[PDB]
DNA sequence: ATCACAGGATGTATATATCTGACACGTGCCTGGAGACTAGGGAGTAATCCCCTTGGCGGTTAAAACGCGGGGGACAGCGCGTACGTGCGTTTAAGCGGTGCTAGAGCTGTCTACGACCAATTGAGCGGCCTCGGCACCGGGATTCTCCAGGAT
DNA sequence: ATCCTGGAGAATCCCGGTGCCGAGGCCGCTCAATTGGTCGTAGACAGCTCTAGCACCGCTTAAACGCACGTACGCGCTGTCCCCCGCGTTTTAACCGCCAAGGGGATTACTCCCTAGTCTCCAGGCACGTGTCAGATATATACATCCTGTGAT
């Protein structure tokens, strides 16, 4: 029941169609660890909202609103999953 | 009563022209170790106290004998004062996001002077052993406050005391002390205590035991200041108009009482007292006896007798307060047994009737 | 052995992946990648689908905009290729 | 239970402007969730401006106030307008 | 007994005026809502409500579609400044992005 | 000639536990107070919201620990938190 | 009437309890308020203006002085990196700024 | 009034960018700060207008630019709040 | 006819400035900025010299912390001197 | 031709004495906090229903991973020249302070139109249902791209 | 080395048909909007006080302005190299559809008890007043850092 190392689930091509989506050309090798370095962190902040919504609330599963809250108040907002 | 004492007082500095080379053999020591200290990452930040200066002399009859302080910064301490003791307490840490590096010292909450003593004596000793041109030799451990002893070559002793630096308010226990207002004034009691307080390793010990990983609180800087700035006027002593004799004085009460303790070391009567109860009862006088005009130097015979008396009085009643800390008892039954006050008490007696023998005898 | 130059495909995939809509990062792969984070908070919870791909269309709309900027930095420092370096100077200016 | 939204509003809006256009099922979702973020945030602001003015009652006024603040260029215009008619009207009505 | 009739008729108005006036005197706004307070804000809405749509509306013909989706949501916004700048930090899902191209990476 | 509300004599009472040697200007009093008003109006207004949110009429210690949480980084929110709780767990307990 | 007594001394705190209590129930935060909310939040505010003035006052001390002013209110927040953050926005008046110079542009 | 764009001097902008770390300035910095300056004093003083207007004065008080301020992620502590 | 030289000063400057609190800026100047601006919104509008003053720290604040992400941006580019284009950079990131 | 040193020049930090106005502390209110009391609605608890999340299986398929060759960009090094920095001398208007005017903030007291509140009635909107039509996908053909060869520059 | 057609070879657009499942319209019903009357108090309004923001004057003087010298920096050009890109072949596990189990979210019914709202009384806290000490100012002395010559290497 211990999950580990989903961080390289994160793809070479996977980072490089998001790079592409933005603008980015061409990407150095050295791009693909740094970019989960920040992903990583991304989602440890909305995770951890999400997580401390949802103990808030007595509950174990984190639904959409947990999630949409987590991400509102870190300076965004997220349409199309609810409110 | 002032002739025989300038003589004395004359033959303890003529013997410390001799030290420029001692000294100089205690810095190639000294600055050796903080090399290493420096590599180590407990101690990167660790510097001497009374910077400029590789040499102290806390005994007045003991040329050959230094004392220097490694003061190491904690940002930020929390203490807890042990069993009301007033002078002893527990340094834990406050909250500090970045990461401490004493944290390896740590036994539970609570920094462990213990952990710390043993680094330190164990890089110390790694480290002497690195010292190719001297031989410089750990001496077995007999207490925390010098943290360590070195024995250099044939003539040089070093006592190394370790402290912990904190730049913060002094502990309310200090409130009411310094108590140099009507003596150096109120304003530079007020600058001085803008100044950090420090914390050396020191087990509480008392009559059933000891609490391992106490400190206690350390004002050596202080009293080194008032000690050179000793007058109202500050330049006193810079001039002869404004000559006196506090210097002199308790350079006499050290040098009596050292006497005394070297007479009888064998008898181990003295062993408890020291030249911090000196010093202390010093302040204490000179607190007393605020004005310059008090300590005129052609006053010492009987300035020296008041305080002899003084340092009598505190023996005979077993009470010699911290001028910094005022309920902190230095001459509690304690600390110090009777048997070696009504011992100190007559020979100090015995001295101050037959005009202070023990100053010429050895 | 024909072939497209360096650059030629590069163009066009951004062009093409800018269009679409879809999800670039592969959900499964992700989807425990969420959970290995936040089972370091807690144990034993669990997520709505709703929830995990609320966090992984903000995650990548996240990244995309950081990549916008440090392209951004990489022409400014007269380039095409990216460094690590270019997507610290993005975060630093905005203030992460 | 029974869950409340815009989207039956929304709807005849799109009509007003484009007859004969339908709308998903997630557009209409998203339609949802502007809507109650651009209420709150005007409903927000004129809460303190009814604070900062030591006041408890909002009224027209503190709306059009808050929609100048938070809307830019002239969102905020025409929004005042079609704001001011719709309580002209309502009033004398 | 007057017939009831719907506010948003009075005003003119396609949003509900009722139901906005009951959010705003709760979810802890104020103590007090004034009656046109309701109307002037349900007005607001309505009117944003129909410039994201109709711009939208355009953007599925470019598409030649008869049929808005989250995608014309997201050019109608991003193509309009004001509405891009009301909505700066909002992500639409299934969005996408604008087909922006730097001259510099090109031929 | 209004009573106007400030912390500037409670600001002073943390001085002294902390430094009670030392003073404090006007103005860094005057920042105190804008500090003191930021952070309690934004516990109180997430304090609200979770309230809100999971359909409550009442804010009680638990919102405002969430709160805290919520918007306070790494050890400093958990310092928060461990201070609050003692002062309720006391308070009702004296 | 039984003797009345101050909440703040009976929680410890030095922060008022009774007013926070108050202040809790505007801008209508929520129709009511517990208890135990008013107590909570007065210990927070208390803890965080700690940090903040004894840190102040430890670069006061670093100064030479007997007080904080603005000045030293910024070099504690930005220096700590928990309270740099927490206000991380705010602009301190005359609060000037830390003495950050690039490498880059130091000659040797 | 008018052009009081003017009346920020070179100097005025050299001593900020030095605040900021800045060792040299291009001779076009200057007309480019302005012009930043400017668009950043537009939106606080509106807002401050605005604010000030909807209470029905005249004279525009540090609270209202306090507000000003605020919205847009700048909390200004030292003048109220 | 001593001199130092080009960047000895300016460090020396930059020193002293990170270090001081006072305004930089002219105050009559900037108070007289800030009514030009005013009066295209609204006629006769008054200020209090604290509204003023805000307004004059809140502008400082923002253009130092410009110029330091500028500076930034300059490094990145292997320069010393700030151009238009770093001012312009550091904005957009910003969301500007 | 480069290193480092010593001297001068300059600027900084330092102790010193004096000044003043901004803090620290004390007095006298006075109104908001605290105690005491009832009333009733919200929050807590448990029942329990059933929806949705979790886990597992097997097939297939696109997507990832790996390796190889080769062009193209990143980088270091060089030299030109000009756009900034530094210091000097002259000009400007900022800052200080002091005066005088009154416009507009801020507070008081009165009165009444407005909105909270409550009870009754009902139809606008939400959930569940069926229907079929616009959109996604398939396969084939048109034509619109990029790139190299060979013949001009 | 670089420009100009003309062909070959993919890749991308457009065309027409299949078929499916998600939108869109209809029916029941139920509970949230509307109406209608009562109460009381928040806000509108007028009046008055008097703070403080505007305008003006003259003097002192530190900042700003403009110019001249010269050199460190930005910029463009060249060449090296290595490190990404693009393609093809092999390997992996993501995705899909189907199944079963049961954990926990959502709703219900019921009951206190924990709060809001009320009245009474007093001391904690704010506005004002007064005294003196901390920090600012200014003087003068001594130490630290920077930049050319110059002699040693
Ligand atoms: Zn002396």
């Amino acid at each position: 029941k211990v999950l580990r190392d989903n961080i390289q689930g994160i793809t070479k091509p996977a980072i490089r169609r998001l790079a592409r989506r933005g603008g980015v050309k061409r990407i150095s090798g050295l791009i693909y660890e740094e970019t989960r370095g920040v992903l990583k962190v991304f989602l440890e902040n909305v995770i951890r909202d999400a997580v401390t919504y949802t103990e808030h609330a007595k509950r174990k599963t984190v639904t959409a609103m947990d999630v949409v809250y987590a991400l509102k108040r870190q300076g965004r907002t997220l349409y199309g999953f609810g409110g | 009563g002032a002739s025989k004492l300038r003589a004395v007082l004359e033959k303890l500095k003529l013997s410390r022209d001799d030290i420029s080379t001692a000294a100089g053999m205690v810095k190639g020591v000294v600055d050796h170790l903080l090399l290493r200290l420096k590599c180590d990452s407990a101690f990167r930040g660790v510097g001497l106290l009374n910077t400029g200066s590789y040499y102290e002399h806390v005994k007045i009859s003991a040329p050959n004998e230094f004392d220097v302080m490694f003061k190491l910064e904690v940002p930020r301490i929390q203490l807890e004062e042990y069993s009301n003791t007033r002078a002893y307490y527990f340094v834990k840490f406050k909250r500090n996001p970045k990461e401490n590096p004493l944290s390896q010292f740590l036994e539970g909450e609570i920094l462990s002077a213990s952990k710390m003593l043993s680094k330190f004596r164990k890089i110390i000793k790694e480290e002497i052993n690195d010292i190719k041109d001297t031989d410089v030799i750990m001496k077995r451990k007999r207490g925390g406050s010098p943290a360590v002893t070195l024995l250099i070559s044939e003539k040089i002793s070093v006592d190394i005391t370790l402290a912990l630096e904190s730049k913060s308010s002094w502990p309310a226990s200090t409130q009411e002390g310094l108590r140099i207002q009507n003596w150096l004034s109120a304003k530079v009691r007020k600058q001085l205590r803008l100044k950090p307080f420090y914390l050396v390793p020191k087990h509480a010990k008392e009559g059933n035991g000891f609490q391992e990983e106490t400190w206690r609180l350390s004002f050596s800087h202080i009293e080194k200041e008032i000690l050179n700035n000793h007058g109202k006027s500050e330049t006193c002593c810079e001039n002869k108009e404004e000559k006196c004799c506090r210097k002199d004085c308790l350079k006499l009460m050290k040098y009596l009482l050292e006497q005394l303790k070297e007479r009888f070391k064998d008898k181990k009567h003295l062993d408890k007292f020291s030249s911090y109860h000196v010093k202390t009862a010093f302040f204490h006088v000179c607190t007393q006896n605020p004005q310059d005009s008090q300590w005129d130097r052609k006053d010492l015979g009987l300035c020296f007798d008041n305080c002899v008396t003084y340092f009598l009085q505190c023996l005979r009643t077993e009470k010699l307060e911290n001028y910094f800390i005022p309920e902190f008892n230095l001459f509690s039954s304690n600390l110090i047994d009777k048997r070696s006050k009504e011992f100190l008490t007559k020979q100090i007696e015995y001295e101050r009737n037959n005009e202070f023998p023990v100053f010429d005898e050895f | 052995p024909h072939r497209y130059r360096p650059g030629t495909v590069a163009l066009r995939e951004i062009r093409r992946y800018q269009k679409s809509t879809e999800l670039l990062i592969r959900k499964l792969p992700f989807q425990r990648l969420v959970r290995e984070i936040a089972q370091d908070f807690k144990t034993d919870l669990r997520f709505q689908s709703s929830a995990v791909m609320a966090l992984q269309e903000a995650s990548e709309a996240y990244l995309v905009g950081l990549f916008e900027d440090t392209n951004l930095a990489a022409i400014h420092a007269k380039r095409v290729t990216i460094m690590p370096k270019d997507i610290q100077l993005a975060r630093r200016i905005r203030g992460e | 239970s029974r869950k409340e939204s815009y989207s039956v509003y929304v709807y005849k809006v799109l009509k007003q402007v484009h007859p004969d256009t339908g709308i998903s099922s997630k557009a209409m979702g998203i339609m949802n969730s502007f809507v109650n973020d651009i209420f709150e945030r005007i409903a927000g602001e004129a809460s303190r401006l009814a604070h900062y003015n030591k006041r408890s009652t909002i009224t027209s006024r503190e709306i059009q106030t808050a929609v100048r603040l938070l809307l830019p260029g002239e969102l905020a215009k025409h929004a005042v307008s079609e704001g001011t008619k719709a309580v002209t009207k309502y009033t004398s009505a | 007994r007057a017939k009831a009739k719907s506010r948003s008729s009075r005003a003119g108005l396609q949003f509900p005026v009722g139901r906005v006036h009951r959010l705003l005197r709760k979810g802890n706004y104020a103590e007090r809502v004034g009656a046109g307070a309701p109307v002037y804000m349900a007005a607001v809405l309505e009117y944003l409500t129909a410039e994201i749509l109709e711009l939208a509306g355009n953007a599925a013909r470019d598409n030649k579609k008869t049929r808005i989706i989250p995608r014309h949501l997201q050019l109608a916004i991003r193509n309009d400044e004001e509405l891009n700048k009301l909505l700066g930090k909002v992500t639409i899902a299934q969005g996408g992005v604008l087909p922006n191209i730097q001259a510099v990476l090109l031929p």
